[PDB]
RNA sequence: CUCCGCCGGCACCUUAUGAGAAAUCAAAGUCUUUGGGUUCCGGGGGGAGUAUGGUCGCAAGGCUGAAACUUAAAGGAAUUGA
């Protein structure tokens, strides 16, 4: 036999390192740490990422109008990462700084009523986990081993400060998305190529 | 230090204030389990589960979200089957909801049961 | 709730936090509502989906996640 | 005239809701006061208070006038609107666009007997802000709604006929005294009653419902 | 599991950290029961050799000192 | 109002502390609430090391230095600036 | 205390973005190209707007620039940026990962599986 | 000396879902949805910890401790200015 779908992304996931989770261990995400090492670095169980993308996958492809998703990275290794993300989907992309005010203030030039949230980092994307707060908006959020899971609903469990993990989980988030829409039929030859996920320095 | 059953009922309300799924009560007594069962019988908490590794005994109570406080009433007053209804007013969120426990010598029971069977005793409790 | 002649009298009946059980109140603006995609067969998405609402309480504690990942694991 | 720039505007003015209901059912925010003007069509403000406040300026002392409105029709809603601007006239154009915003549903109950239509507060009730604390206590039916004149105006517009009603603190502080009223009308939904224990059924919001309007 | 690491107490049932335990010399190849905190200097009735030392712990077995826990 | 949290000095399980004279002044302190910096200076400013190692007979002479264990009150702390009024914010950064 | 104001900035960068490929590095040609693309009530003003239109068209000319959006750079940017190798350098032949790892993966299931190795 | 766990201490940091007039407080939390046990103690500001009686002390003083009268504030936390 083959390989099933999830083993390919365990493959995957265990090359962009994914796995390695920080020195710390948030209390809320000690339920999804495997175990520590002798170096004191947490080790992520990969297993439980892969249903939290499934999870999360479920709940985007419910959204019927993707122009009502956003996604967004205050670091600069997110950015090529999650502007092809929001590509594929449909999905509205914010990169870089966010302009705060814009899912509370009405009359600011940029303003929007997203339904869904898709954050890369709970620590450095604090500012827009704050503001869904203020708007009934259900947040998406990729989550180290010290996030602070606050006004997260589905926290995956990953690397996200890696430039490897983070166009990695983007390409196989969006590969799990396309799928359920039938864009892509059943048989996992996707064509698009995962190194276009990671950024590029000048 | 100890007067218990405002331990365990204490101990309910934090664990529901938080949303807790189960409460542990370390010391146990049949006064306690007794008031249990008449908050069970009128759908406040599920089931529970007695512990015996020998002592006063621990107890597990499952939680179903719904309890919103229980109360002990500490320097517990004799309560003829009369004054039920001034105790019921001022300690009770209305005349549709809750009840108060009271210790009587028919056993331990809310004060409905005690209209009933016309018995009054002396307070234990309420919850609502 | 419901007039002992058998009309129903309330306005909203609300939510309720399917984590606490807590009423969800009209200006709970922390509290958000989940719909859960339902897979079936080749090409994995129809218009089935599950419901859950979370509360603004729940939310702010942090453990919002851990209840969804809970609460999802019911078999049907 | 109106122009909506959020998506509860646009679907209100294409006349496709009802009532407030529906929005206090998945308690979306309301950010535009025409939303509520048009579902809710017999609402009534009324000024209570107007109040100078001052803050000292090397020149003098510049007052501000801070207008406290009560807004709500008399079955069940009310709002309440705070707002400080420089002229009195325009403190109270604010104050009556930031009640209506804040308009809340009022559950009731009956005293004793669940019979005819529902007039007191359902249950005991307390609200708070900063020192003063309203109770609100069930009542008979034509007990009168025994309070004093600022939580009674409150109640008035919320519907309520009867209750009986207790304070602490500094009730002389007005804006203290009618905000912790309007917490404790807020949170009479607040108090799970074995009416509602049964498990809710979902429904889809608004901005999942009509999507492809949007 | 955890209830190994939670305090002897605080488990959910109550359970001693300590045990009874074998011990056999090198000059007399008896079988001595010992305590695992004892407290108190024993010495083989045998050959008379000390066969354990008391801490504020376990007790501290010596040089050629097997044991088996019973 | 309560300006500190620790009072103004570390103190904690203790009791009494013994005081110490400040070195400008002499005014008595207590061990814990005074200012303390250990000074590492040397025997001559930069200006005069030079001409002062081309002075030295043996080869290879490091100047020493002077040690010292410097102690303030509160008041000649302020005055000399060793340490300034710092923001209500900034009043609880220890580094 | 010649420090350009908001004005002179503003309309400087915003010239630029209209007309690029029309400008130069003449200071005079540049003061007359923006003759002839606005209507301005000073010629003052109008050396100064053409003042900060010369030489940052140097630090353009040189390397990349703030707001002002050039379409000759910035689609080049998008350009080059939607490239990818000749196959993803992401490659899964070799992983090597630690025991406490493959721990993980026995968990799952998974202790056998192609390219991990202990170290 | 390095890592992990338990118990008991002196504390610290981050945060409310908490409280508070607030400053702040993980105990000043589990309070009008008000009840674990118990001791001491306050009732606007002064007069006043004064007078007097008692009592303890070598003394200095300690403990107990009013009244007549007077007065609309005194006071606490925080804000803007100067
Ligand atoms: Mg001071
Ligand atoms: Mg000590
Ligand atoms: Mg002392
Ligand atoms: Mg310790
Ligand atoms: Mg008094
Ligand atoms: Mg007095
Ligand atoms: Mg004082
Ligand atoms: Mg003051
Ligand atoms: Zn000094």
């Amino acid at each position: 036999r083959a390989l099933s779908q999830k083993e390919q992304d365990i493959q995957m996931m265990l090359a962009a390192d994914v796995h390695l989770g920080t020195k710390n261990c948030d209390f809320q995400m000690e339920r999804y740490a495997y175990k520590r090492r002798s170096d004191g670095i947490y080790i992520i169980n990969l297993g439980k990422t892969w249903e939290k993308l499934q999870l999360a996958a479920r709940v985007i492809v419910a959204i019927e109008n993707p122009q009502d998703i956003i996604v967004q990275s205050a670091r600069p290794y997110g950015q090529r990462a999650v502007l092809k993300f929001a590509q594929h989907t449909g999905a509205n992309a914010i990169a870089g700084r966010h302009t705060p005010g814009t899912f509370t203030n009405q009359m600011q030039t940029s303003f929007s009523e997203p339904r869904l949230l898709i954050l890369t980092d709970p620590r450095t994307d604090h500012q827009p986990i704050k503001e869904s707060a203020l708007g009934n908006i259900p947040t998406i959020a990729f989550c180290d081993t010290d996030s602070p899971m606050r006004y997260v609903d589905i926290g995956i469990p990953a690397n996200n400060k890696g430039r490897n993990s983070i166009g990695c989980l983007y390409w196989l988030l969006a590969r799990m998305v396309l799928q359920m829409r039938g864009t892509i039929l059943p048989g996992h030859k996707w064509d698009v190529m995962v190194d276009l996920f990671f950024y590029r320095d000048p | 230090g100890r007067r218990i059953l405002n331990d365990a009922l204490r101990t309910m309300v934090n664990a529901e204030r938080r949303g807790k799924a189960t409460a542990q009560l370390q010391p146990i007594s049949g006064v306690m389990i007794s008031f249990l069962n008449i908050m069970k019988h009128r759908g406040y908490i599920k089931n529970f589960e007695v512990f015996d590794p020998h002592r006063v005994g621990k107890i597990t109570v499952e939680l179903q979200g719904r309890i919103k406080d229980c109360k002990a009433l500490t320097y517990r007053q004799d309560l003829r089957a009369t004054e039920i209804e001034k105790y019921r007013t001022r300690m009770l969120p209305t005349r549709q909801w809750g009840y108060v426990v009271v210790t009587t010598p028919n056993g331990v029971l809310d004060h409905e049961e005690a209209i009933r069977q016309n018995v009054g005793g002396q307070v234990l409790g309420y919850f609502h | 709730m419901q007039n002992e002649v058998g009309d129903m009298v309330d306005l909203y009946v609300p939510r309720k936090c399917s984590a606490t059980n807590r009423i969800i109140t009209a200006k709970d603006h922390a509290s958000v509502q989940i719909n859960i995609g339902h897979v079936d067969e080749n090409g994995l998405y129809d218009g089935r989906f599950t419901t859950f609402a979370l509360s603004g309480f729940v939310r702010a504690q942090g453990d919002a996640d851990g209840s969804l990942d809970r609460l999802w694991q019911k078999r049907k | 005239k109106w122009v909506p720039v959020t998506k509860l505007g646009r679907l209100v003015k294409e006349g496709r809701f009802t009532k407030m209901e529906e929005i206090y059912l998945h308690s979306l925010p309301v950010k535009e006061h025409q939303i509520v003007e048009t579902l809710c069509p017999g609402l009534k403000d009324e000024v209570m208070k107007i109040t100078p406040v001052q803050k000292q300026t090397r020149a003098g002392q510049r007052t501000r006038f801070k207008a406290f409105v009560v807004v709500g029709d008399s079955n069940g809603h009310v709002g309440l609107g705070v707002k400080c601007a420089k002229e009195v006239a325009t403190a109270i154009r604010g104050a009556i666009i930031l009640a209506k915003l804040s308009i809340v549903p009022v559950r009731r109950g009956y005293w004793g007997n669940k019979i005819g239509l529902p007039h007191t507060v359902p249950c005991k009730v307390t609200g708070k802000c900063g020192s003063v604390t309203v109770r609100m206590v069930p009542a008979p039916r034509g007990s009168g709604i025994v309070a004093a004149r600022v939580p009674k105006k409150v109640l008035q517009f919320a519907g309520i006929d009867d209750v009986f009603t207790s304070s602490r603190g500094s009730t002389k502080t007005l804006g203290n005294f009618v905000k912790a009223t309007f917490d404790c009308l807020m949170k009479t939904y607040g108090f799970l009653t074995p009416d509602f224990w049964r498990e809710t059924t979902f429904t889809k919001a608004p901005y999942q419902e009509f999507t492809d309007i949007l | 599991e955890l209830e190994k690491l939670k305090h002897k107490k605080k488990r959910l049932v109550q359970s001693p950290n300590s045990f009874f335990m074998d011990v056999k010399c090198q000059g007399c190849f008896n079988i001595t029961t010992v305590f695992s905190h004892s407290q108190t200097v024993v010495v083989c009735p045998g050959c008379q050799t000390v066969l354990c030392q008391p801490t504020g712990g376990k007790a501290r077995l010596t040089e050629g000192c097997s044991f088996r826990r019973k | 109002t309560f300006k500190r949290r620790n009072g103004g000095r570390n103190k904690h399980g203790r009791g009494h502390v013994k005081y110490i004279r400040c070195s400008n002044c002499a005014k008595c302190c207590p061990k814990d609430k005074a200012i303390k910096r250990f000074l590492v200076r040397n025997i001559v400013e930069q200006a005069a090391v030079r001409d002062v190692q081309e002075a030295c007979v043996h080869d290879g002479y490091v100047l020493p230095k002077l040690y010292a264990k410097v102690h303030h009150c509160v008041s000649c702390a302020i005055h000399a600036h060793i340490v300034r009024v710092r923001s209500r914010e900034n009043r609880r950064n220890r580094e | 205390g010649r420090v350009r104001t908001k004005t002179v900035k503003k309309t400087s960068r915003q010239v630029i973005e209209k007309y690029y490929s029309r400008m130069t590095l003449d200071f005079h040609t540049n003061k007359k190209v923006l003759e002839e693309v606005s209507i301005l009530q000073s010629k003052r003003l109008r050396n100064k707007v053409a003042g900060f239109t010369t030489h940052l068209m140097r630090r353009i000319q040189r390397g990349p620039v703030r707001g002002i959006s050039l379409k000759l750079q910035e689609e080049e940017r998008e350009r080059r940026m939607d490239f990818v190798p000749e196959k993803s350098a992401l490659e899964v032949d070799e992983i090597r990962v630690d025991k406490e790892t493959m721990d993980m993966l026995a968990f799952l299931g998974m202790a056998d599986l192609p390219g991990v190795e202990r170290a």
